[PDB]
DNA sequence: GCATCCGTGAGTCGAG
DNA sequence: TATAATGGGAGCTGTCACGGATGC
């Protein structure tokens, strides 16, 4: 679903879908904090969605600060099928894209579906951040024309 | 990309592949058989 | 010798590679008979091993840099002035 | 049923 | 877009050793528990949380801004590496 | 409401049922209704007069069959998981030749499945259509050989498997060549073992050009027809013994065999029409008089030849033509596996009858069944051809029984097809929809009939044309096949008519699929009307002739995606084909007399007739479909109502007070909206999930059985170790969750306990189990539980057991538990919308009704649509559908509008005229005048050329609303939209691609037996596959260790991913990835292969991966 | 059902006397623009300043001719004229009448013009004109209170024959931009965070622009009292 | 911006190049009548007639449009690259144009309507062969990119 | 060590019977009864190891 | 030298 | 543990686009 509001390098990521993504890490920050004794407490706990509360979002928050998640559109015809976006917790099911990198996709709104990946370590995370990152790439390997260029409704107000 | 010197590492091949794989979809059925044939 | 993209890409040095692409039975007896050994230089290969591949981060160029900071490089040098 | 989702 | 991007794609000599150093760098500071930090107290990258400012838990954050403020030294073959690794436990305990 | 019908077409016959093809077809197979010594030689009854009489000796025969009363109503057999079926008896005598001895016995054959009411069938509990394939007609053909521009090719193909084709080729040599099972051999040959002499082909071939000096050998002629036939024995059997009796037995089975090789009817009959013959068999010859004899290779020959010379009166012929295509229906695909069944019966039969007693034998222990049973509840349950039925509304059945598929047994493969066979054929006309039909690999392979179209009995096509005499069209209607309608000058349907007389000059007509312009006295035929040219779902989109026909076709599809809601509305304008799709497709309750309504309930609906009968009529409330949607009627009568014949009782899924409902009409506004609307996605109110428009009900089947086991049996208990009464909260007494319990994920339907495997305890836990002083149990918890994602109410469950009465399950199975879960829907961010035209969206952005943009008299929009859609995509009908919707708001009026004859500009503008009045001058009569607002507006749309310049700001307005635009206020500001937006009623239907069942997201895991990798599936919690492009992707943006994570530590890699995760939980960066288990895969099953894979060091010196436990 | 509030915090981020930031979250669904777009439109429209209506220049007919001993036409001197911030420090004062004498080699600053009483130039350095040898430039400027934005043909005031009328800017408000960001208060993503930019000229602050502003609109929300 | 049915405008000298074109086909046809034309030359000839035809009137649309209706949404879009080209819009405002036969080969008679007039059912039935041989033909081709693509990848990825 | 190569070769019968940890002499996969490897058998674990 | 035969290829995720 | 019994059946059909091997 489109966000018009992300910035180039964000994606809107559902609560639950980065919830079950980010597990470990929020069961980790679970036992930082005094939500939980330890770790199998608070996976037991996370386990049913009744048993969800407030702070435990908040965690969430502070478990995917500065982190990248990887955005992969089927089929991958080029680098660009996969981008690099820090994700933004978003109320409904829906994974929020921005505009701009559509025409990289070459995703539309009638209903595509796109898969989230995480990268782990430090490394990973690195290379995600500075080579993947969706900002990062504004111009086509192929071409070398601008990729992420104004398209559709951006042209036709300007 | 980055309209700048490549970086050594930076890997070639599967960029150039990809580069012409890409617009392949666009081409109907010269086209694409004369692509293929060349 | 020219030869077309299929034909060459089966006729590479690496095995895996030629036996991951096509005509598996063929390139693997092939190179069963010959002894075939495998350098792992393209990307398939250490791909198909699960190694880091050559390009990237993880191109021998790039790889091997250190970091450090002034401090710690400064105690460490007065470690070599010590020997 | 393929193509940009008819079906 | 990456604070400062363009100046770290200046420093090096390719993308990916950029990389290579801020992900090293970071490991360095994630098993030292931020003690070797070259930021000062103001430079230190803030997460804002429901109490207040904090520190940013990010380590890839800090070596990148540690990186910009070019207080770090990169490059092949500096120090032997047991060694490295004996002096920065010296230094700071873990 | 008023409904205004436009267009002055008048059909003369209405659209025939629309099933007709399935339930007839099958009627026709059974006649089950048909008394014995009355029935055709026809379906089932056919196949038992070719199997029988079985010889070789004793002798059975039979007589008649008969099909007796299903076991269980169909209904029963959709919950106990059975198969509607009759049984089949068969009457049979065995004949001893020598001792005279008959013995007659009616023995039973097993089950057949019968067709319900609506056209399909139930195979094992579950709604089953069977569809209808197409291929080529058996006959005679003649094609041009593509290597040889001068030459041609003779085929001769019988129906599928009922043996081999024949290829008849004039060889560069000069000799004629026959083909069969690739083989090739001088047709002289076969020409003299027919009988045939050198004076016969010489006066019968010898008027052409001396082709018949290649059919002249003098060797061939020096052989008697068993000599000749002796060599092509030899010729066609290497290796085969020569015997004679045996030659004679393997030709005759090739050629003269009606029990093996077969034409159809519609072969014998296009092969006797082609080649200008009679022929008295289904075969191309004979075995009479000890002899062979010759029906049908010399006029093939003959037509042959004279092709080949250019004789006037000879043509090749066009294999995608719809003369030459035919259909297979339901009746002769189910009888063709009948036959090969009875075949197979018949080589057990006479296996039995060779050895066993000889005296003592009955048509009972000669006879068993389990081979026919085998073959047709094969054809039933695997069959390519029986496929699980469309359930989601009543059109998406409708549609699946009226499918055209090329697919399947003896039909084509894709990846084999070609552009010719999906190409739309000129004789496509009125029989196959043009639009119709999936985007993707199956485009041209899968159709839909059209809806005047029918099926002869021969399965061939045929469209309704009306009789046209002297330029008098008559009411008198004739069905033409496409070889028929290829004789005739067809006029267009909207050519004028004054009374039965054409009243143009010059008249639009087809002749052989050609456009010509013809006088009235050329005219033989007329079209019946445009409705016949297309399908049903395409027949449901307004204004058609203003869309591409691309976005018909995904409109037309995309209908039969729409989901039944609970406040579901007919559309503002329709194509007056609404009521019929209800009515055909059984979804609806009607009245079979007249008569006074006695009792109205939510579960029935009771009706006294003229005949003073009783009648109960129980209604089908929130049952679950086979694609989850809830299929309930409702009553739409009152008690003490006076109904006539046919008149409304029970609004079915997905229906309007009898017109078909696919969604909702929905007042839109079509503007871009602060790019919420951006590249397709839309933008809808809130004030629509208030009074719940697009709301669905939607029901899921959860099932689990206890069973026995080695170790101890499985039961269902609510005792369940380890477990709060917090979580057996809404458990009953034997464990099953209760009716209206809300379950969330998680939470426990059905408890279960399954004793342990045998465990050793590990060190840790024998030590924990002192500390503690707690006995370890004897039995674990496998209850079944809400998957992730899901849960709702529990609306029912379902509780089978062993030992109790009429219930047996298959063998080990204690009990079966079901429980079944109902979940109300509303429309919510990632569903899918989308209108009849194919514009398609999903729903990017929910806003409070105060963001809404909105009239000048506080009404609110309910959708936003992107204008940016339209123009590249080229579908007007949405916008001429607008207007109008625009006007009916205001009018409080719907609309029928039936394809390429219907509402125009002028009409609608009108309309849009008497809108605007009671939209204006209502607030001129409320004492308010013209909004500044609307003053800058107006000054807008004066530079825009849209108003005339000096009118007043009344006048302009008119204008405006008249091109079907109004003044717009931004909801945020208050400031008006700078131009005038088109706003109007528009009609749009929720699709079932719903986002609350496509998320999914997993941390870790269930992972593959032999691979060792995430299993794939929402349904089994696996992960996203990261394939060969995605790996490319990865490679070319050069990250090494995401690739390597991907490729060992997320998947595989076992110690690694082990390693990874408690490093993770514990805080700790994540370890070095090792070797992927897939990769020892490989090496052991390259080792099993025979080759030796070593994995060396620089030094050439192995390096064990395995660690040394493959090592001795 | 049951609803819980936390009254929003108030956030100012101050340069100078010239702009100003401003943040109010958290806000209820649908108020960030519910304040932000009236606010705005007070801003601009209604906040009291002071413009030049008229002006005469001695030996100039009419706007569009060309002063001989000064490079700039009639029309950039007026524009220059647009630019002048000129504030009143007695609320009494409706109107001022500036008079500027000058001739010979000088750059004619707003400096120049002959101090009046509680009348201050926040703008001394600016430039009006440039005069060379054997230049003059005698000109008498028209300062009136007023607000928002009065185009010279809607005016139409003239002292003398000779006076240009002045498209007026009384808006002390240069810019009023407005933007509403989703932010989150514990379990709800959706809460409305109001952040609101200001340009002043100086005579009137951002702050003390805005305060203004919302006591203009409250003092109307006290006219739907008595019928 | 918006699209109303009245936007798609439909050019007056439409009409004029209409009625001219079929009186030279008349011309053609009475070449045809003694014999200086043969069946394909009249064919050909036709044809070249209703190509230079269609262009004429996309012409006359656009036209139409700088000149008298320059804030034309359709025109809009198209000229800002935003939505639509000059063959779309024409197909919108002026004749639907020239139509293939299911062997390739084009009809002698062209589609006259616009889809704003709306087409006629034969004309339907006449454009279908195409839509359905353009779709057949998107849909059969992304197996043979996919192929090229990974032959590409495969021969280079060293 | 690292593993900085790949080879592969025909198999001798010798290496092959160096491979195997015992013969199958029998076709057995697992009794009908026990649910457990037979003897000599695709599944035993005598030959390829404990369950 | 040039017709002819046999084997091997023929897009991606999703659900199934 | 003993009359004598002595050569099997089903094929399965609208793809090219070929590559190198094999054949007058
Ligand atoms: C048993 O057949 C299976 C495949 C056999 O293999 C193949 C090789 O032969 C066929 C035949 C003879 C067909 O006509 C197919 C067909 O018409 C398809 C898609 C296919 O792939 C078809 C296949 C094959 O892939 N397109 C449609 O039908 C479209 C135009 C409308 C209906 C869509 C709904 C969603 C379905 O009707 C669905 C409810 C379900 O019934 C089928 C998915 C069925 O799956 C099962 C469980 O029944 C398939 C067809
Ligand atoms: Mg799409």
């Amino acid at each position: 679903v489109v966000g018009p509001q992300l910035k180039l390098h964000q994606c809107g990521l559902p609560k639950r879908m980065a919830l079950e993504l980010f597990k470990p890490f929020l069961l980790k920050k679970m036992e930082e904090k005094g939500i939980a004794p330890n770790v199998k407490a608070a996976r037991r706990m996370l386990e049913r969605q009744r048993d969800i509360k407030d702070e435990v979002w908040d965690a969430l928050e502070e478990v995917i600060h500065g982190k990248v998640v990887l955005l992969n559109r089927a089929p991958t015809l080029h680098r660009l099928g996969i981008q690099a976006f820090q994700p933004v917790l978003v109320e409904g099911q829906s994974i929020q894209l921005h505009p701009l990198v559509c025409e990289a996709f070459n995703a539309d709104f009638d209903g595509d579906q796109m898969a989230v990946h995480v990268p782990l370590s430090s490394f990973a995370q690195a290379e995600a951040r500075i080579q993947m990152l969706s900002a990062h790439n504004l111009l086509s390997p192929a071409s070398g024309e601008p990729l992420a260029k104004p398209s559709r409704d951006i042209i036709l107000g300007l | 990309s980055m309209a700048r010197p490549v970086s050594i590492g930076e890997a070639v091949g599967i960029v150039a592949a990809q580069s012409i794989g890409e617009p392949g979809t666009q081409l109907t059925m010269q086209g694409l058989p004369r692509v293929i044939e060349l | 010798l020219l030869m077309g993209v299929t034909k060459s890409a089966l006729s590479t040095k690496s095995w895996l590679s030629a036996a991951s692409f096509q005509n598996t039975t063929h390139v693997l007896t092939e190179a069963a008979i010959a002894g075939k050994k495998d350098e792992l230089i393209g990307l398939k290969e250490n791909v198909i091993l699960g190694r880091l591949i050559p390009a990237g981060t993880g191109s021998d160029f790039v790889r091997f840099t250190q970091v450090v900071d002034q401090k710690t490089l400064k105690a460490i040098e007065e470690a070599r002035k010590e020997a | 049923a393929x193509x940009x989702x008819x079906g | 877009a990456e604070p400062g991007i363009d100046k770290l794609f200046g420093m090096v000599d390719s993308k990916y050793r950029l990389t290579v150093v801020v992900a090293k760098r970071a490991q360095q500071l994630l098993r030292h528990g931020f003690k070797n930090t070259v930021l000062e107290p103001e430079e230190r990258p803030k997460m804002q949380t429901l109490e207040g400012l904090f520190d940013d838990p990010n380590a890839v954050t800090w070596a990148m801004k540690e990186l910009l403020t070019g207080r770090l030294v990169f490059g092949e073959n500096l120090v032997p590496e047991d060694r490295l690794q004996k002096e920065m436990e010296r230094l700071y305990p873990v | 409401m008023e409904i205004k019908r436009f267009g002055r077409i008048r059909e003369v016959i209405p659209l025939p049922p629309l099933t007709e093809i399935q339930v007839e077809s099958y009627r026709r197979a059974l006649q089950a209704d048909v008394p014995p010594e009355k029935r055709e030689n026809v379906g089932i009854q056919a196949a038992f007069r070719e199997t029988f009489p079985i010889e070789e000796g004793l002798v059975l025969d039979f007589l008649e069959y008969r099909l007796g009363e299903p076991p269980f109503p169909q209904d029963e057999c959709r919950e106990k998981d059975l198969t509607y079926q009759a049984p089949l008896y068969a009457r049979l005598q065995l004949i001893h030749k020598d001792t005279g001895l008959i013995k007659e016995d009616e023995v039973f054959l097993g089950h057949i499945p019968l067709m319900t009411e609506d056209g399909s069938f139930i195979i094992n509990g579950a709604d089953r259509v069977i569809v209808s394939q197409i291929h080529r007609s058996p006959g005679v053909y003649f094609t041009p050989d593509p290597a040889r521009p001068g030459r041609y090719i003779a085929s001769i193909i019988p129906l599928p498997k009922r043996g081999p084709w024949i290829d008849l080729e004039v060889e560069p040599n000069g000799v004629v060549s026959m083909k069969v099972n690739k083989r090739k051999f001088p047709l002289v040959l076969l020409l003299r073992v027919l009988g045939y002499d050198q004076e016969t082909l010489a006066r019968e071939l010898g008027a052409y050009g001396e082709l018949v000096q290649g059919l002249m050998d003098e060797s061939v002629f020096a052989m008697r027809p068993e000599e000749a036939l002796i060599r092509l024995f030899t010729l066609l059997r290497p290796g085969d013994p020569p015997k004679r009796d045996k030659a004679v037995a393997y030709v005759y089975g090739l050629i003269a065999d009606p029990r093996r090789y077969d034409l159809g009817e519609a072969g014998r009959y296009k092969a006797e029409e082609k080649l200008g013959i009679r022929l008295s068999g289904r075969t191309l010859a004979r075995f009479e008089d000890g002899e062979f004899k010759d029906e049908v290779f010399l006029p093939t020959l003959r037509y042959l030849f004279a092709l080949t010379a250019g004789v006037p009166g000879h043509e090749v012929d066009d294999i995608d033509h719809l003369g030459n295509r035919r259909i297979r229906t339901v009746g002769e695909l189910m009888t063709d596996q009948f036959r090969v069944g009875l075949a197979r019966l018949a080589r057990g039969v006479r296996e039995r009858m060779l050895m066993g007693s000889e005296d003592s034998l009955t048509p009972a222990k000669l006879v068993n069944s389990r081979p026919l049973e085998a073959a047709i509840r094969e054809f039933f349950s695997r069959s390519q051809l029986s496929q699980f039925k469309d359930e989601t509304n009543p059109l998406s059945s409708l549609r699946h029984k009226r499918r055209i598929s090329a697919l399947g047994p003896g039909g084509l493969t894709r990846e084999r097809a070609g552009f010719d066979v999906r190409d739309v054929h000129r004789t496509h006309y009125g029989r196959i929809c043009p639009v119709e039909t999936p985007e993707g690999a199956n485009i041209g392979l899968i159709t839909s009939l059209a809806a005047y179209a029918r099926v002869d009995e021969l399965g061939f096509i045929r469209t309704p044309y009306r009789r046209v005499v002297g330029g008098v069209v008559t009411d008198e209607v004739v069905y033409m096949t496409a070889t028929e309608e290829d004789r005739y000058t067809i006029a267009q349907a909207n050519t004028p008519l004054e009374g039965n007389r054409i009243a143009a000059e010059r008249v639009v007509a087809r002749r052989k699929g050609e456009p010509v312009i013809v006088s009235p006295e050329e005219v033989e035929f007329m079209d019946v009307s445009p409705k016949q040219v297309f399908s049903v779902n395409t027949n449901l989109i307004p204004f058609l002739e203003h869309d591409d026909a691309n976005r018909a076709l995904m409109g037309s599809n995309m209908q039969t995606q729409a989901v039944p809601l609970i406040r579901a509305q007919a559309p503002v304008v329709m194509t007056g084909l609404e009521e019929r799709v209800v009515r055909d497709s059984l979804a609806a309750l009607y009245a079979e007399e007249d008569g006074e309504v006695a009792k109205v309930d939510g579960n029935r609906i009771v009706v006294r007739y003229e005949d003073g009968r009783l009648v109960e009529y129980p209604l089908r409330r929130f049952y679950r479909s086979n694609q989850g949607t809830a299929l309930d009627q409702r009553p739409r009568v009152v008690v003490g109502q006076r109904v006539r014949k046919g008149d409304l009782l029970a609004d079915g899924p997905a229906s309007e007070n009898g017109f078909l409902a696919l969604g909702q009409n929905v007042l839109v506004a079509i503007m871009p909206f602060d790019g919420y609307n951006f590249e397709d996605a839309i933008v809808i109110s809130e004030e629509l999930l208030k009074r719940d428009f697009y709301t669905s009900i939607h029901i899921e089947r959860y099932e689990i059985e206890a069973r026995d086991t080695k170790l101890g049996p499985e039961r269902i208990t609510r005792d369940i170790p380890h477990l709060s009464e917090a979580a057996l909260r809404d458990l009953d007494e034997e464990g099953v969750v209760r009716i209206g319990a809300e379950v969330k994920p998680g939470d426990i339907l059905v408890g279960r306990t399954s004793f342990k495997g045998e465990s050793e305890p590990t060190p840790e836990e024998r030590l924990l189990r002192s500390i503690f002083g707690e006995k370890a149990r004897d039995v674990k918890d496998t209850s079944l539980r809400v998957p992730p994602g899901e849960g709702g109410i529990v609306v029912r469950t379902v509780r089978l057991r062993r030992g109790d009465p009429g219930v047996e399950l298959k063998p080990g199975v204690r009990e079966v538990v079901r429980v079944y879960v109902a979940q109300k829907r509303k429309l919510q961010v990632g569903d899918k919308l989308a209108n009849r035209h194919g514009n398609k969206g999903v729903v990017a952005k929910i806003l409070p009704v105060e963001d809404m943009p909105h009239l000048p008299d506080g009404t609110p929009v309910d959708v936003i649509l992107n204008p940016l859609g339209v123009p590249s995509r080229m579908n007007l009908g949405q916008i001429l559908e607008t207007h109008l919707g625009l006007a009916g708001y205001f009018l409080g009026q719907r609309y029928i509008s039936p394809i390429f004859d219907g509402a125009k500009e002028p009409e609608i503008k009108e309309l849009l005229a008497q809108a605007f009045e009671v939209y204006f001058g209502k607030r001129k009569g409320e004492g308010f005048g013209v909004d500044k607002r609307e003053v800058e507006v107006l000054r807008r749309a004066e530079k825009l050329g849209l108003v005339t310049p000096g009118k007043t700001p009344e006048e302009q307005l008119k204008e405006l609303f008249l091109q079907g635009k109004v003044v717009l206020y931004d909801g945020r500001t208050g400031e008006p939209i700078e131009g005038p937006i088109v706003v109007g009623q528009m009609f749009i239907m929720k699709l079932y691609h719903m986002v609350e069942d496509k998320m999914h997201a997993r941390s870790t895991g269930p992972y593959s037996l032999i691979t060792q990798q995430p299993l794939g599936g929402k349904a089994q919690f696996g992960g996203q596959r990261f394939g060969e492009m995605e790996v490319w992707a990865l490679e070319a943006y050069g990250a090494a260790h995401t690739l390597q994570e991907m490729l060992t530590l997320k998947s595989d890699d076992i110690e690694g991913r082990n390693a990874a995760y408690e490093a993770i939980i514990k805080g700790e960066d994540v370890p070095e990835p090792s070797v992927p288990e897939s990769f020892r895969v490989l090496v052991k099953e390259l080792q099993a292969l025979a080759l030796d894979v070593q994995t060396l060091d620089e030094k050439d010196n192995p390096v064990d991966i395995f660690e040394g436990l493959a090592s001795k | 059902l049951d609803s819980k509030l936390k009254a929003p915090v108030f956030t100012v981020r101050t340069q100078g006397r010239e702009y100003g930031e401003f943040v109010l979250e958290p806000l209820e669904r649908g108020f960030g623009v519910t304040l932000g777009n009236p606010l705005r439109r007070i801003l601009l429209s209604s906040i009291p300043g002071t413009a030049v209506t008229s002006v005469y220049i001695e030996d100039v007919l009419h706007e569009f001719s060309t002063i001989p001993g000064v490079k700039e036409d009639v029309v950039e001197i007026i524009l220059n004229l647009k630019e002048l911030v000129v504030r009143f420090l007695n609320p009494s004062l409706q109107t001022v009448t500036l008079l500027l004498k000058a001739e010979g080699p000088k750059e004619v600053k707003a400096r120049d013009f002959l101090p009046v009483a509680d009348v201050e130039i926040m703008n001394p350095d600016l430039h009006i004109a440039t005069l060379e040898e054997g230049g003059r430039l005698n000109m008498e400027v028209r300062v009136d209170r007023g607000v928002g934005y009065v185009p010279a043909e809607k005016h139409g005031i003239k002292d003398r024959i000779n006076a240009i009328p002045v498209d007026a800017v009384f808006s002390p408000v240069r810019r009023v931009a407005f933007q509403v960001e989703d932010t989150r208060l514990g379990q709800r993503t959706d809460l409305d965070k109001l952040t609101l930019r200001i340009w002043t000229d100086g005579s009137v602050t951002p702050l003390e622009a805005l305060n203004q502003a919302v006591e203009i609109l409250r003092e109307h929300l006290t006219y739907f009292s008595n019928p | 911006i918006t699209i109303g049915i009245d936007d798609a405008v439909i050019p007056e000298e439409k009409k004029q190049y209409l009625e001219e074109a079929d009186r030279k086909l008349l011309q053609i046809e009475q070449a045809y009548e003694m014999g200086f034309l043969t069946d394909r030359e009249r064919y050909d000839q036709i044809l070249q007639l209703w190509t230079e035809t269609t262009e004429k009137v996309t012409q006359a649309v656009f036209k139409n449009f700088e000149e008298n209706y320059p804030f034309n949404p359709l025109y809009v879009m198209a000229q800002s690259g935003a939505r639509g080209n000059p063959q779309q819009i024409r197909q919108l405002c002026g004749l639907r144009g020239l139509m293939q036969k299911p062997s390739g080969e084009t009809f002698e008679v062209p589609v006259r309507s616009s889809f704003r007039e709306g087409l006629t059912v034969l004309e339907y039935f006449i454009s279908s062969h195409g839509a359905r041989k353009g779709g057949a033909d998107t849909a059969l081709r992304t197996a043979d990119s996919g192929y090229l693509t990974r032959k590409l990848v495969d021969v280079t990825h060293e | 060590k690292e593993v900085r190569k790949v080879r592969i070769a025909l198999a001798s019968p010798e290496k092959i019977r160096s491979w195997s940890y015992g013969e199958v002499e029998k076709p057995e996969t697992i009794n009908y009864r026990t649910l457990k490897p037979e003897r000599d058998g695709l599944f035993d674990e005598r030959i390829f190891g404990p369950i």
